[PDB]
RNA sequence: AGUGAUUGGAUGAUAGGAAUCCAAACCCCUUUCAGAGUAACAAUUGGAGGGCAAGUCUGGUGCCAGCAGCCGCGGUAAUUCCAGCUCCAAUAGCGUAUAUUAAAGUUGUUGCAGUUAAAAAGCUCGUAGUUGGAUUUCUGCUGGAAGGCCAAUUCUAGCAUCCUUCUGGACUUUUACUUUGAGAAAAUUAGAGUGUUUCAAGCAGGCUUGUCGCCUUGAAUACUCAGCAUGGAAUAAUAAGAUUUCGGCCCUAUUUUGGUUUCUAGGACUGAAGUAAUGAUUAAUAGGGACGGUUGGGGGCAUUCGUAUUUAACUGUCAGAGGUGAAAUUCUUAGAUUUGUUAAAGACGAACUACUGCGAAAGCAUUUGCCAAAGAUGUUUUCAUUAAUCAAGAACGAAAGUUAGGGGCUCGAAGACGAUCAGAUACCGUCGUAGUCUUAACCAUAAACUAUGCCGACUAGAGAUAGGAAAACGUCAUGACUUCUCCUGCACCUUAUGAGAAACCAAAGUCUUUGGGUUCUGGGGGGAGUAUGGUCGCAAGGCUGAAACUUAAAGGAAUU
RNA sequence: UACUGUAAUGGACUACCGUGGCAGUGACGGGUAACGGGGAAUUAGGGUUCGAUUCCGGAGAGGGAGCCUGAGAAACGGCUAC
């Protein structure tokens, strides 16, 4: 029932049976990782990057047509970000409801639900610390949240 | 105590709105009293 | 008076994509040609971005909910 | 959410015994349930079964007779010491003549008539009947 | 409901000892109010003078003068009634004659036709049993 | 086969010896002279309405005396009192009082209960604590030792590419778990053997004209979390995520007193060529995040509109208007109430408005714009267990109320009169201050209700409905409608060999056929949400929260 | 760290020096009509209550304190003091 929220939502991409596919398809390993640090060199995130692929161009999975997934290319070239999209993505969002938040002080909601996003970096920080995606005690501080994005 | 049967009334009383209230004016009585024999 | 092992093709082509025996999705990719380029694209049925053209950007789909829209008169054949 | 798989799967094998269908479907399947599902085997409580291999956790569908009355499990997943086999089944089971305990042990998942014989007790994990 | 997993001892007896005490049996066994309250000092029986010969009248429906004394334990001179049982013996009592007390059998509480929680068991070591039998 | 004092003849209680016992008496065990016929050598203790086994008996008493653990007997005919007679229960014992155990599934690990009976924090966040998805040498054939029974069941070696340093232990991440074993005083407890005359006991005895007596005499055995040790393939924690031959480098002990210095022998340190497939499980009908087109009376800040109500203005006309069950207070020719056109003021957003939507709950309905935020849906994107539930601790929390400024139309706790009435400090009526509205703090409770905790699995259909998505040569003109499927919402109807005390219930089901994970609460009714102490509050009060004494019923759902 | 003291090890004690140690898994404090255990009662299993008292430890000899002799006592049917 997710997380926060009361919603209960099932949606999800369900991937096929078939692994190494498409028969139709060809190119080659190598001229797709060519694609994948050309377009991070571009500044674009691992979410961000096979969603261009697979759009556009062929390739329905990187798993499928390499061994590697996205992000283990990434690091292997060495184009990869300095902390994780999710946890990006969350400081962002917490950034941007501090902005609006001190202009609009009576804003309840808001205030509500800066609670939820700031609590979810914590916790989900904790996690990256003990996988060791980010440097030992490293944390969320909402003084120098805002140059730490861009 | 008594939670929330609290005002069940399941047979013949009082009246727990007013039995409340009655115990409010005895108890803030006993407070003044209490605070003058300091 | 059931068989749960084989099911019917009719019935498990309605349900939803995870509640199949074996679960698989019901997108699919296009060979999509323009009208003015002799060129082909490998396009995604679902499409979440306004895709260009090999060459001289024209458009080929514009994103919607589920499935996108093709530009006019132009055809398409699955793979 | 999801904290036993063999819990769940023993409520909905016998939901579905007791509305009376030939044959179910139960997920998320697993090595513990397959090789619990091979001790009512023998014994005769079930008939055949598949176990799709989808790209996941996979489905196990059991073909079924009218035979179990009831199948259970035990959490907490306590531990039992030989003498205390009999102490359990008094208890747990319908009778002394028929019933099994089934309980896991380091020479392999096992009713409690092999453990007994075999000499060393385990983790009690559930029952059937 | 309940925590059954292995390492929930904590929980489950930390419950009991603090739920115990939602028994009302429990609560007079086990606190310190036992020793202060009661005449008696969690003792059978008890002596005492008979300060003075009293009567009491039962509850409705009952009615009747029930025939009570009042006396004073030697060991903390506290003031007590207690009922004479059967048919008079109230004129063997005497005024500052010892009393053997002991329990209604109601564990205190009351008994039944007011606020009598004790009877007479000896006169003067004599017994109440002998003299009314006469034996 | 039982009765019938009708007679009838056949062992110790007792008293004294004998020997035995005893350190000296004494008791027991033996044997002795006396020793029962209402077997006067005389069995009592509690009961006889119910629970509880056993009298609708007969006198006395008359809500008196008294019984009565509880329910109940007694007011002049007592199946309960006080007696007599008869019968019942236990019996050399039986009743009473206090404490305690079972009964108590009325403390519930096994094993309770929480919609309405006692009891789900108003609602979200959250640290410990508790609990955590799937997945990594499985299968087959040939032996070997045992083995119960008229080949099953154990254990074990090989062979499908399976270590080695040696001649049993070193390595296999680490424990828990289980198995066997060590060591752990007896007495007590269970228990082997044995006629203490039986028995509770005790640890003794038993054979036998044999004499260095014999049974190479017995007095077994079990039992006694943490700690030490060990076989093992599961389960569950937990850990992690190089090799093969050559040299510089460099320290350190045996044998042929100390200094000397090589040698070889072996360490830990860093290059050069070679080998091995050179080294990352899946992507949960778990979760987070991205992207796409939408959806909403969700939130904040502006802005704008609509009639009405009250006041004021003029503009008519002229005696009533108001209000009630019926009247009065009140307003009125110094022109009310009604007619019309404006203007100001501050509220509130009718009808459309629904067994509809959105929101964590409280709650949220005029237009337009700006600012972030959320769910569901779609997805052959992405990370890869990041999760569930939560002692402390933290945010929001209608109405009323408080504090300090604004605003004050209407309504309106107090107060005021006018009615009604026996009275009426009320219902009804006419005025009317706080309040109602807003900015800035507090407060922290409501029948804050679905009186049903929060995640998860599975149970049963039909037709509606809100949001999104896909299909149709569909009908009318990107959209509205029709037909059909999918998830996600608020519900509704029908029915159950599912449940319940019943009312009722797709959850209150899958619970004596009792264990998916977890938080909080309750233990007859009062006393009492009181007292005292603590802590929060500017106060009002909030949160925590007893006892003495009291009482046999309170309470739930249906029936007449 | 280095003495001292002891039958020997120790903040046991003394000099200097550092700022630690324990606690929400309950420290610190209070109550016990509390000596601990081997055990006792209680008729499914799980439990609940008791254990001054036959044995094994412990402590005490009206209350506290001090000490001699000796292998051994802070002894009390030994001594000194309040």
């Amino acid at each position: 029932g997710r997380m926060y929220g009361p919603g209960k939502g099932m949606s999800a991409s369900a991937l096929p049976w078939r692994r190494k596919p498409p028969t139709w398809l060809k190119i080659k390993p190598s001229d797709v990782e060519e694609h994948i640090a050309k377009l991070a060199k571009k500044g674009q995130t691992p979410s961000q990057i096979g969603v261009t692929l697979r759009d556009s161009f062929g390739v329905p999975q990187v798993k499928s047509v390499t061994g590697n997934k996205i992000l283990r290319i990434l690091k292997l070239q060495g184009l990869a970000p300095e902390l994780p999209e999710d946890l990006y993505y969350l400081i962002k969002k917490a950034v941007s409801v501090r902005k609006h938040l001190e202009r609009n002080r009576k804003d309840k909601d808001a205030k509500f639900r800066l609670i939820l996003v700031e609590s979810r970096i914590h916790r989900l920080a904790r996690y990256y610390k003990r996988t060791k995606q980010l440097p030992a005690t490293w944390k969320y501080q909402s003084a120098t949240a805002s140059a730490l994005v861009a | 105590a008594h939670g929330a049967s609290r005002y069940k009334k399941a047979r013949a009383k009082m009246r727990w709105k007013w039995k409340k209230k009655r115990t409010r004016r005895l108890q803030r009585k006993r407070r003044k009293m209490r605070q003058r024999s300091r | 008076e059931i068989d749960l092992l084989h099911p019917d093709p009719k019935v498990e082509a309605s349900k939803h994509k995870l509640k199949r025996l074996i679960p698989n999705p019901n997108s699919f990719f296009m060979d999509v040609k323009c009208p003015g380029c002799l060129q082909i694209t490998t396009v995604f049925s679902h499409a979440q971005t306004v895709v260009l053209c090999g060459s001289c950007n024209i458009m080929l789909c514009q994103p919607t909910g589920g499935k996108c829209k093709l530009t006019e008169g132009c055809s398409f054949r699955k793979k | 959410v999801r904290m036993n798989v063999l819990a769940d799967c023993l409520k909905t094998l016998v939901n579905a015994e007791k509305r009376g269908r030939r044959q179910v479907l139960i997920r998320p399947s697993s090595k513990v349930i397959i090789k619990f599902l091979q001790c009512m085997q023998r014994r005769g409580y079930i008939g055949d079964f598949e176990i799709v291999d989808d790209h996941r956790a996979g489905k196990i569908v059991i073909e079924l007779l009218g035979r179990i009355n009831k199948c259970g499990v035990i959490s907490p997943r306590f531990d039992i010491q030989v003498d205390k086999i009999e102490q359990f089944c008094s208890n747990l089971l319908p009778s002394r003549q028929f019933g099994h305990l089934v309980l896991t042990t380091a020479y392999g998942i096992m009713d409690h008539e092999e453990a007994r014989r075999k000499h060393t007790g385990g983790k009690i994990l559930g029952y059937f009947f | 409901g309940k925590p059954n997993g292995i390492r929930t001892a904590r929980k489950l007896r930390s419950r009991r000892r603090v739920q115990k005490w939602a028994d009302k049996t429990y609560k007079k066994a086990h606190l310190g109010t036992r020793w202060k309250a009661n005449p008696f000092g969690g003792s059978s029986h008890a002596k005492g003078i008979v300060v003075e010969k009293l009567g009491i009248e039962a509850k409705q429906p009952n009615s009747a003068i029930r025939k009570c004394v009042r006396v004073q334990l030697i060991k903390n001179g506290k003031k007590i009634t207690a009922f004479v049982p059967r048919d008079g013996s109230l004129n063997y009592i005497d005024e500052n004659d010892e009393v053997l007390v002991a329990g209604f059998g109601r564990s205190g509480h009351a008994v039944g036709d007011p606020g009598v929680r004790f009877k007479v068991v000896k006169v003067a070591g004599a017994s109440l049993l002998a003299l009314f039998k006469e034996k």
